[PDB]
């Protein structure tokens, strides 16, 4: 019906600015440390 | 054996760095100063 030479246009649904715009085509219209390694009873203990 | 040098250590200053107490620890005046005596001698 709508289709124009070859072209399959049927498929369509037929029935502040206020710009207007084109219907179709819309364009303006832990852990903590130990005493060990922590140097002390490494350099002590004159018992 | 880093156990055993740390257990020594515990045991010395165990000993070393324990405070006296009710004892020798005899205080100054300055500690044994009575604020109660003497605002009732100035009163």
């Amino acid at each position: 019906x709508x289709x124009x030479x070859g072209r399959x246009x049927x498929x369509x649904p037929x029935x502040x600015x206020t710009x207007x715009v084109t219907x179709l085509x819309x364009x303006x219209x832990r852990x903590y440390l130990r005493f060990h390694x922590x140097x002390y009873x490494x350099x002590x203990x004159x018992x | 054996a880093q156990q055993q040098l740390n257990k020594q250590r515990q045991d010395f200053e165990r000993v070393r760095l324990r405070p006296e107490q009710l004892s020798n620890i005899i205080h100054d005046e300055s500690d044994t100063i009575s604020f109660r005596s003497n605002l009732l001698k100035n009163f």
